[PDB]
């Protein structure tokens, strides 16, 4: 007897694993969920989950790329109870699809490692921005490919995440140096190509991952650099500003209240930015290379009804 | 080397009464070829034209406000294949004046496919006709160059058969003519 | 019996306070130099500091605010020299002017101070970034005049300034953050105004300073807000880029060989940066407010002959 | 409201044979009583004349290509204390266009101070005659403006009596005609 909010389903299986990320963590939480708990009624299953995103929104509340995974389940059992079963198939017929993402989201980023390779064409210096971990499959196929490149590791303050790429990807044998972020801008000239990552794509196309990935964003349009992002088919969520302001963590962008005792003073900005379509020119999916003007119509071509 | 303004402009005059001129260079050295025969016919047709050089085209483009390119093909950025040579620093030249680049385009002249590299379709000509006297002992090397690629950022419109098209909508169009299977045509289904 | 090279007379002092900054510091030790060694010629006194600078330069290479220094101080002992008084006054002539930048240079900061006031008006919240500390003394008269304002303090890193600019002045009583570096991009639109301040200024006017005042730099005029540089009439350098690469501190900004056993890998790329004219708008002299042209002119006025 | 440029483009049209128009915005609500009388002494040296709205200066800001901008004051930075109304935003959307922005100005017209705040220097004008019902119970605010600036990048040229100039060589002009201790004009020498 599981009631699958907290730890009791969820937080179990993410210290199984750190290749599983968080939304399809989220997924394989919410397709257990009524896999389980079959209440043999379409009313109150819906009404489970409406319980059950909404205080999994409230259990981290700065982790949207969970929102996303929030909003697009709801996208799948929705049509999923459409093709009018009556609900008397549609119990087994949403189960025998089921395992799909699991099967197939979990195949997302080998997909993209299949169609993102001519990107990083011969002698590509590339600019990297967080752990983004499609991009780093996307550069394990280029190690594979034993194709011609180096890297360059950004920052990923305060999220320390730069760190990790730098020792992830030296034990695969690519000449590589990390760099810090405020030395963007002086070494963007001899940069190429720059590959980041979304924790969620909003509405005209969203950067909504770490704190500066607009910051190199708006450097590489002055420097006149295909601005790539990488990502997943199952990455989009409603959520969409006019500024460059989201919701926040917790407060506003310009806090100044006072340091009581030792409180930490790098975190008192914020750890999310937004991109709109205007610096990025092009991105990834399962379903292919995409536009910024398509990755728009994509996420409301079944979002308007 | 566009025979649709070729015949565009003849009935842009005629049954559109409105005059005007047309500046035109050279794609040098190869559409000087057709670039020679291009304003012959428009000066039968009289549209006050006057031929450019190349080097001259950034002097005069201070007075014109709207350039149109005549392209080969076009792909799913927006950013299309032209023609010959010599278009792509003009249509940055003209993008830098904040002046609108327009294009024309036949609805058979999309291509559902992707500009991976920019080189792999930026094809060249020859070391013949851009410098005749082969030196073997000095032997210098010299580039030619016989396509040009544009970015869609430096692109406007796409004056079509079906309509004026934005150029990232140019998926929508594309994709209502063609699949996501055969875009990777090729036996290996990898 | 000194030698005035290294630590004789030089690094004496620079553990007396940390209110006299590196280039003065090295003027005070030129300016001792002569003072005691005065080989009554003025044949070898000149080359006394054509070796004696020039193994200043040899004794650390990556401070070049001290080589800005280093090459004043000849422009002064040339012109001072100058007067024709055929070294006969001129020995007792330059060191009865002698002491004057321990008297003049040590009060550029509030002379700064007494015409940068009208910069902060009222109601600016303010971007630093890195310890230029004519800024602070600026901002020590905008706190002693009462005139209302906020701040935010940038990071500095690697040169972590940012921690100690925080905890300089909210014991001053300023309301004030401390943001990363990263999250500069989507928090300008809120910033009006921007100051920083170079270590030298290059030949079109340059921000040598740091590790990425040009990044912030190429943030404010994307934001088109006035960015302003503090520094004062003595932080001027021949040493002149085209790009923006200076020399380094050792090696290229794109290294690729490995981690031997555990070196530092923040530590990769490079620890200044170089803004010229175009993203720089107004700098603040103790001769005046000036434009990045005449901070050009007044570069070349006495340094072509 | 530019004396010069209405004393100039006689001469413009006299001795030097140019034929050419002006479009002539108005200064709403404040120097549409010279703006009018500006174009009618113009269309008597009949130069091919019109009177613009505020509104349409966009939109016909395409067309054009050049713009003149009659100043009343300059300051050290190439900042210029403007005339009136209006001329600071339509300074601003020429430059957005990429259009060379002109200016006149006499030497005396120069001034050796900073634009330390646009504020203090930026004058207002009336509540009369931008609404004149003036409700005391209803009883809104609105604003009025009788002072524009524009930065030195939205500027390219001073034409002056002694020749066209740069917006960032202001300095050299200024300070061979004044001094570093008569700038800070006042007994408290402090």
């Amino acid at each position: 007897m599981s009631e699958f909010n907290i730890t009791e389903t969820y937080l179990r299986f993410l210290e199984e694993d750190t290749e599983m990320t968080m939304p399809i963590a989220a997924i394989e939480a919410l397709v257990t969920l009524l896999r389980i708990k079959t209440p043999e009624t379409a009313a109150e299953m819906i009404n489970t989950i409406k319980s059950s995103t909404e205080e999994l929104i409230k259990s981290i509340p700065n982790s949207v790329s969970l929102r996303a995974g929030c909003d697009i389940f709801m996208r799948f059992v929705l049509r999923n109870l459409h093709l009018y079963g009556d609900w008397e198939n549609c119990k087994q017929h949403l189960i025998e699809n089921g395992q799909l993402f699991v099967s197939r989201a979990k195949k997302s980023r080998n997909k993209i490692a299949e169609i993102g390779v001519d990107f990083i064409a011969d002698d590509d210096i590339i600019l990297v921005h967080g752990y983004s971990r499609a991009v780093f499959s996307l550069l394990n196929h280029a190690a594979n490919k034993f194709i011609r490149f180096r890297c360059v590791v950004t920052e990923s303050r305060p999220s320390k995440q730069g760190n990790q790429l730098y020792t992830l990807l030296e034990q695969k044998g690519i000449p590589v140096t990390l760099i810090v972020d405020s030395a963007v801008g002086a070494v963007i000239d001899k940069v190429d190509k720059v590959f980041v990552g979304a924790e969620g794509v909003a509405e005209s196309g969203g950067i909504i991952n770490l704190v500066g990935t607009y910051s190199v964003g708006v450097l590489a349009h002055n420097a006149r650099k295909p601005f790539y992002v990488v990502t997943e088919s199952h990455k989009f969520v409603r959520m969409f500003p006019l500024s460059s302001d989201d919701l926040p963590m917790a407060g506003p962008p310009l806090d100044f209240t006072r340091r009581t005792d030792d409180l930490e003073d790098a975190l008192r900005g914020p750890t999310i930015d937004y991109t709109a379509q205007e610096y990025i020119t092009a991105l990834i999916t399962d379903l292919g290379v995409l536009t910024p003007s398509a990755v728009s119509e994509e996420l409301i071509k079944m979002w308007y009804d | 080397d566009s025979k649709t303004v070729l015949k565009f402009l003849i009935t842009a005059r005629e049954r559109s009464n409105r005059t005007f001129t047309v500046l035109v260079t050279e794609g040098f050295p190869n559409n000087t070829k057709n670039a020679h025969e291009f304003a012959k016919k428009l000066a039968q047709h009289n549209i006050e034209t006057l031929v450019v050089p190349d080097s001259a085209v950034f002097a005069l483009m201070s007075r014109v406000g709207k350039v149109i390119i005549g392209t080969k093909a076009v792909f799913v950025n927006g950013g299309t294949i032209s023609s010959n040579s010599g278009v792509s620093s003009v249509c940055e030249c003209a993008r830098e004046f904040r002046t609108p680049v327009f294009a024309v385009a036949g609805l058979y002249k999309l291509s559902p496919l992707y500009p991976f590299d920019v080189e792999k379709f930026v094809e060249f000509g020859g070391s013949q006709r851009i410098l005749p006297r082969m030196d073997p002992r000095k032997r210098l090397d010299t580039v030619n160059q016989i396509t040009d690629y544009v970015p869609p950022e430096n692109i406007d419109i796409y004056i079509t058969n079906v309509g004026g098209f934005n150029p990232s909508f140019i998926y929508r169009i594309a994709w209502d003519n063609y699949k996501q299977i055969d875009v990777h045509l090729d036996k290996n289904k990898a």
